[PDB]
């Protein structure tokens, strides 16, 4: 319904700049839109390693 | 992505309803020590692939050099309760949640999220204000070559309990 | 008064535990139109009278003349969900809730609450952080001779839902 | 012990205040169920009425 | 007290004009560590006594136990520059200054001030917005029998410098 | 007119307060030059001393 | 660009001193109606060209749809007085200024600027806290084809006047 | 001194996104670093016309 199934695949592309440090991150995931559950693996493709905690980005994907 | 939220039948699911065309949101982050982040996201459903695309811009400034963020003193976001209110004439939603980042010392670090959820389609049904409860965990899986980590979420929409 | 909170078995009741001596609290109110109120309260139990005494100091500044407070455009606070966190070394709790005042036009008037709850004697046992949901309704009973009104409040304390 | 608490209890209220420089005094009486989390209070303005502002701002004060 | 402000010819003195009846003001204090103070003041001139009466209500909450205020780590406010703006229809002024408390270690403790100045009688003439620079110094004169101290304050009102 | 003001004037101060629930009372006397923008005041804590907090937070109060 | 600030001889000019290599800053904007902007800039001096290069990223969210910004109700920033403080151990500066945008109705719209000025070179001399006064005017010169406008600034650094 | 003269030329490149609207702006200017004066002309090269007031960008260049 509305293009969604019970299991679905996800894709993330973040362009950012924190405290002047420019970075890029991509990730893939699996999630159950009706169980309100999702699990994503992220990998920094530019600006690795990050000069800040990974936590501030979590709600960003 | 507020599509990964279990909605009960009696609360209108704005996010799942917006699909597959999807929706956009902007969020301000205000940290207790004066840092400010903004995030913009574009979520679209390719039904061909059975896949959800996220395109995010993320900017932040004035994190103190010896703060817990720059020094990486944070373990996880504490479990939260977000307030989703409708905006009657504009056909959009507004997130308001107070968030706590647990410091490895056993303390807290506060951030105010103010989100505007705005569907690409003009929506038929608008929800009444309700709550969403989130639990978001992180595990770093960094190797010699790349920096990587896993996230897991669980979100459930609720009305007032009273 | 967080004595009038239904607590489950699984969460320590700091407030009932503080009795009969009782507890004190301070709260800041930050309204979105830049008004600021402060409230201090002293709560004692008279075991002889089965009566809970409330002594309250309340102060406010910078309510705009032609804003919803000085224009009496409010009907009620919307049902809320406050977060209650222990301050481990100070033996006290902190209370954070974003509150919304309903306007007669159908609008919404935001006010941030940040409370500090202090037992009069060192609690031997502190709660872990939790939620308290609130529903608080008012009814003006004002006559020509006096300004009077009734409040009903229903509070229940919850842990994280997942 | 019972911390001097009952299932049904009584409540009295004294509020002294000043809001946009307008001074006022309120007292109240109430009935409450501490374990059920249910209170009902009645308030009377005894000095500085009629309040130039909404009663709603005081509700979380009492 | 903004009666004790050196005003030039080119700017209307709202404060001296309010005399001898006088003016009232409310101020919010927002400290960067989340403490919040409120102050109301009533100022009258006794022309018989050549004496300016100050009646002051001051309230504060949520000063952290192990922060610079409850630990007496302050020496003085740093010299400031407040902006004074007329509210045309209300016949009142608003005052905004970001204030800094010097710590003994050499540090800095921020507090936002937002004031409202109200003459007791409708001013016939209102100022245009301007600045007032302040230097305010304290000297503790406390003995064993009493807590006493001295303040000196020097204020001058300026227009825009260019 | 002179709005009841002089070059040299006198000032008296009553502060009633409560800070982190600790109640206190301060009075003061001072000398001032309204047109020069120069005041000097002396304050005495008469109830609730010694203050558990810094005098610095009250300075802009008087 | 804080290089276009007249500095007197007795205040250390951090910005001109940083040149030609230049400096970077980040700024948070907090508008009274909840919008939040962030800006990052990289200023470098090509001495070959006798020219100053600016590279800026600018992000902002949660401007109300019918707000003065989205509805273009703004004429100019009101003239201001910024407080530039050093950060002793990090060799950087911190801007703090309260800004007012004049509405075409004759009213105001407030924004809080919090800037971090950070030179590319480790600086020899650090300034003492001083003030900068700015006047910034705008003229729209939009035609049929492109959207264009002119800005003019004037900024002067000052110590306290007392 | 420090690479600066009394008259100088300036160049601006802003990449932005306001309320989801992506835009790009460039500009040239003339300024007197010692007189604390500068005058810049800006032109939107992407996302013209802007859906918001020009004022919010002023301190951004």
């Amino acid at each position: 319904k509305h293009g969604l199934k019970e299991e679905m695949t996800m894709k993330y592309h973040m362009e950012g700049c924190v405290n002047g440090h420019k970075f890029v991150i991509t990730g893939e995931g699996i999630g159950y839109p009706f169980k309100g559950k999702q699990t994503i693996n992220l990998c920094v493709i530019e600006g690795g390693p990050l000069p800040f905690s990974e936590d501030i980005l979590s709600a960003g994907f | 992505d507020r599509i990964f939220t279990e909605y009960p039948q009696d609360i209108v699911d704005y996010f799942k309803n917006s699909c597959p065309a999807g929706y956009t949101w902007g969020r301000s982050f205000l940290f207790e020590d004066g840092a400010v982040c903004i995030c913009n996201v574009d979520i679209t459903v390719s039904v061909k692939e059975n896949c959800i695309y996220h395109k995010s811009i993320f900017n932040g400034v004035n994190f103190p050099a010896d703060g817990p963020v720059m020094k990486k003193m944070t373990t996880n976001w504490e479990a939260s309760c977000e307030k989703i209110m409708p905006v009657p004439k504009q056909g959009i939603l507004k997130g308001d949640v107070s968030m706590y980042l647990l410091l490895k010392d056993g303390g807290r670090y506060r951030c105010q999220f103010d989100t505007v959820y705005k569907a690409k389609s003009v929506p038929s049904k608008m929800p009444e204000w309700h709550f969403i409860q989130h639990k978001l965990l992180r595990e770093d899986r960094s190797d010699a070559k790349n920096q990587k980590w896993q996230l897991t979420e669980h979100a459930i929409a609720f009305p007032s309990a009273l």
